[PDB]
């Protein structure tokens, strides 16, 4: 082994062309590398069966994105990149969502980006940042707008270098949510007052515009935004549409 | 077979400590910040923190290595 | 609380001549390490000690400055495990420019005291430090015996304000003994009394000292309020007036030749 | 020194094994890159800055902290099982003994806890191990916080509705709805309020407990993450524990109590009149074991 990158919540991280090695003490992770052959994704090259260990075989990315903007706080990320990188994320996206898949756990830290430019989409198997209004209001209904909810508020992080919802609890996400987007009114969202989490005593803020909530974006950058940023699950903008948009 | 309470005896090495409900009466809670509502809502009161520096205060002043 | 912690069973001595003799043991162990391994250029106790304290008062400096804002509970920590490592390490092996920011470190990260290394380095060549201070880390947590908790004075000293406010009406206002006090604590501190005597004991030396300069006498609240013994504590403070008095600060002369002396054997070796 | 023996369990924090007198050596993991900057762990350096000042019969023992390079290894007493696995456990019969001896094992730890200034943040049924001998011991002092001086909360099933409101500022009566939880638990066998998510768990509880008033509860609106609900009756405490006793039920209403400071601490609860009932608490030895 060349170095051991880290170690997450399920498996050792080992770096060894250079690929990385993830060594597992599963099968639903490699079925869902298995079937997409994109090149805006992390690709399962071999997979090792042992009755030691399991050990899965991916290409190697210097770092994540979480740590790109992290070393990139003060010298600021410029907008040919960020729209390059939003571009291939929604490309990989697409390509996602036209196979029986889901994602729903899009973060920063989980994006990886490659030394000549190129970001692939990783872990296809706390995070309370970049959840939607539909799950945190208790909707048992797993559509692909959750994804694109989250690659917006990854988009918008990028973009203003800080989390759009910096909320702690499941609540005060909520709440921040709700101030930053004012409130999900029954017309705005229809079927708002049917999930199990809705309360008719929530506060009633005022929406604002993106001017203040995202200000360094473009005109289309902050429509693009908001489409993606949409109470309604049925309203929000598919990847493959967002593809599309100037 | 019947559970008996009992206090538990630790050696403070120092003067006795008053006790946290006397507070109160003792006057010691006017020399302190009065507690919002804030933290009283969730249970924190300025008598802990009374407590607390005053038990720190005599804790092993009469010990000696 | 102290009267059950660690650092009252290991970290409190009856007198500074066990002191001198661990520090001799550590100067001794280390040149039986290097005449071992195969003359002028070792120091003397002395130097050491001088050494170690012009590093603890850079420390003082360092985190004087340090941003975000900094609490004194984590400097007082910071400044105690500083004492602890080099009461039984010796200052050659170990340099102490970056033991005293390991030091800062490790007492940012138990007191709570929530900062990311970037920002802890941003304070100060600096990925090297960074390397050094994580490399330094677990041996510095080491010659601690794992024994991370240290309480400091100021909070027996607010305790102890507290009290003579509430139960000690001769004394009109407590706040004009706050300061002068306080400077006390800081002697104190360069001394090494925070290795001899509970913090609560040095709070209420510091408290009187300051009431004897303003000429306010208060052995009527040690006998009375306190129930008290009485002379065994007067001599506790008195012994601690005397080391406080008797502390000097080095010279400027003796601490360059010391650090050019210390940067020789760095490098020989 | 420690020869690896077994493997036990692998979590997001750290990996323990059973190693050999036989012990737990828990390895904290290194993270991702994003945490390698950080060295040691802030997780198991509390951990050993909290367990080194405590020695209680009933609270976990840091016997030793070996480690080499950025990893750190803790070494624990080894348990048996945990409490979590006995509530589970449906061959056994859970007697109002055996419920008392926990509860009076709890309180003990959790008083001795409190002396300190300590509070455990984290009370679960798996967060209470019990070793061979039958002595349950508070675990898991990674979220442990000194309080005192002027966002890590336990899952909602025992998030206290303080914690659940986002209450900065507290005192001991996180722990002690924390400990009533794990009592209700205890008696029905069963999660007492297993809520879906953080309003779910607040609709759970005023639907099982009713929505107090100001009357009950003098500082509703003063928290932040507060929001107003409907007048619930709540269910009678009687109607939901049909075989507890009135001693029990005066005891489960004083840990529910929705007011912190009016809610029963671990002094008051240890000398109430249920602890010093008949029978008395089990003693270790005849405690279930799975
Ligand atoms: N193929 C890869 N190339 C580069 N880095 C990787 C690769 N796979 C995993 N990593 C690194 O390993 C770390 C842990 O990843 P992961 O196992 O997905 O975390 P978790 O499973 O806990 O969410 C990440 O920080 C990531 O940077
Ligand atoms: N003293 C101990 N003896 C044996 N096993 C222990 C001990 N303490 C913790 N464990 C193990 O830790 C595991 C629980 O870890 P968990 O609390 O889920 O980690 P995290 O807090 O990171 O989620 C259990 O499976 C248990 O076997
Ligand atoms: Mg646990």
């Amino acid at each position: 082994k060349v170095e051991k990158i880290g170690e997450g919540t399920y498996g050792v991280v080992y770096k060894a062309e250079v690929v990385a090695l993830k060594k597992i003490r599963a099968i639903r992770e490699i079925s869902l590398l298995k079937e997409l052959n994109h090149p805006n994704i992390v690709k399962l090259l071999d997979v090792i069966h042992t009755e030691n260990k399991l050990y899965l075989v991916f290409e190697f990315l210097h770092q994540d994105l979480k740590k790109f903007m992290d070393a990139s706080a003060l010298t600021g990320i410029p907008l040919p990149l960020i729209k390059s990188y939003l571009f291939q994320l929604l490309q990989g996206l697409a390509f996602c969502h036209s196979h029986r898949v889901l994602h729903r756990d899009l973060k920063p830290q989980n994006l990886l980006i490659n030394t000549e430019g190129a970001i692939k989409l990783a872990d296809f198997g706390v995070t309370l940042w970049y959840r939607a209004p539909e799950i945190l209001l208790g909707c048992k209904y797993y559509s692909t707008a959750v994804d694109i909810w989250s690659l917006g508020c990854i988009f918008a992080e990028m973009v203003t270098r800080r989390a759009l919802f910096p909320g702690d609890s499941e609540i005060d996400q909520l709440f921040r949510i709700f101030r930053t987007l004012g409130t999900p009114d029954e017309v705005v969202w229809p079927g708002v007052t049917s999930m199990p989490d809705y309360k008719p005593s929530f506060p009633k803020w005022a929406r604002q515009d993106f001017s203040k909530v995202v200000p360094p974006l473009d005109e289309d950058g902050r429509s693009l935004l908001s489409q993606m940023l949409h109470y309604d699950p049925n309203k929000r903008i598919s990847a493959k549409a967002a593809l599309a948009h100037p | 077979a019947l559970y008996e309470y009992q206090p538990l005896q630790i050696e403070t090495y120092g003067p006795h400590v008053p006790e946290l409900e006397m507070l109160g009466r003792l006057g010691y809670l006017n020399h302190v910040r009065a507690a919002s509502p804030q933290d009283l809502a969730g249970g924190y009161t300025s008598s802990l923190a009374c407590h607390r520096a005053l038990q720190d205060a005599f804790s092993g002043l009469f010990w000696q290595p | 609380m102290y009267h059950n912690s660690s650092q009252k069973r290991h970290w409190t001595f009856s007198s500074e001549e066990q002191l001198a003799r661990l520090r001799a043991d550590a100067n001794r162990k280390f040149r039986c390490k290097a005449v071992a391994n195969g003359d002028p250029v070792f120091l003397e106790p002395h130097e050491e000690m001088t050494l170690c304290k012009y590093y603890e008062k850079r420390l003082l400096e360092f985190c004087s400055v340090f941003k975000p804002a900094m609490p004194r509970s984590v400097v007082g920590t910071a400044c105690m495990y500083f004492k602890r490592f080099y009461l039984n390490n010796s200052v050659m092996e170990y340099h102490p420019r970056i033991i005293m920011l390991t030091c800062a470190f490790l007492a940012c990260k138990v007191d709570e005291f929530n900062v990311s290394s970037p920002q802890f380095v941003g304070n100060l060549g600096q990925e090297k430090a960074l390397e050094q201070i994580l490399e330094y880390e677990l041996l510095l947590i080491q010659q601690l015996n794992f024994h991370l908790i240290v309480h400091n004075p100021y909070r027996p000293f607010e305790g102890f304000l507290i009290d003579l406010k509430t139960r000690y009406p001769i004394l009109e206002n407590p706040e004009i003994l706050r300061k002068t006090a306080d400077d006390f604590l800081n002697r104190i501190a360069l001394t090494d009394a925070y290795l001899l005597y509970t913090p609560s004991q040095i709070a209420l030396t510091a408290i009187l000292s300051s009431a004897s300069r303003a000429g306010i006498t208060m052995e009527s609240y040690l006998s009375e309020s306190l129930m008290l013994c009485l002379s065994q504590l007067l001599d506790i403070m008195k012994s601690m007036r005397n080391l406080v008095k008797k502390y000097e600060p080095p010279r400027s002369e003796e601490v360059a030749v010391l650090k050019q002396k210390l940067e020789r054997c760095h490098s020989a070796e | 020194r420690y020869e690896k023996l077994d493997f036990l369990g692998e979590g997001q924090f750290a990996t323990v094994y059973k190693a050999r007198q036989i012990v737990a050596i828990k390895k904290i993991k290194l993270g991702h890159r994003s945490e390698a900057k950080d060295g040691i762990n802030r997780t198991a350096l509390r951990e050993i800055k909290l367990l080194q000042e405590l020695s209680h019969p009933n609270i976990i023992g840091l016997l030793d902290a070996f480690g080499h390079k950025s990893n750190i290894s803790l070494v624990f007493d080894f348990m048996e099982t945990d409490l979590e696995v006995i509530i589970k456990d449906n061959s056994l019969v859970l007697t109002p003994s055996h419920i008392k001896a926990y509860m009076l094992m709890t309180l003990q730890g959790l008083e001795y806890l409190h002396q300190h200034w300590i509070l455990h943040r984290d009370l679960k049924p798996n967060n209470l191990l019990l070793d061979e001998n039958g002595v349950l011991k508070l675990a898991d002092f990674g979220l442990a916080k000194s309080f005192g001086s002027p966002h890590q909360v336990v899952t909602r099933w025992y998030r206290a509705p303080e914690l659940l409101f986002g209450a900065r500022m507290y005192g001991v009566g996180v722990d002690m709805w924390a400990v009533g939880c794990i009592l209700a638990e205890l008696l029905l066998r069963v999660p007492f309020l297993p809520g879906d998510s953080d309003l779910d768990q607040l609709t759970r509880i005023f639907e099982t407990l009713g929505t107090p008033t100001e009357e009950q509860w003098p500082d509703m609106c003063s928290l932040p993450d507060y929001v107003t609900f409907k007048s619930f009756p709540g269910i009678p405490l009687h109607h939901i524990f049909s075989a507890a006793g009135d001693d029990l039920l005066d005891l489960i209403q004083g840990l529910f109590l929705f007011n912190p400071c009016a809610r029963i601490t671990a002094t008051q609860a240890l000398k109430m009149k249920y602890f010093s009932n008949r029978p008395g608490p089990t003693p270790g030895c005849q405690l279930p074991r799975p």
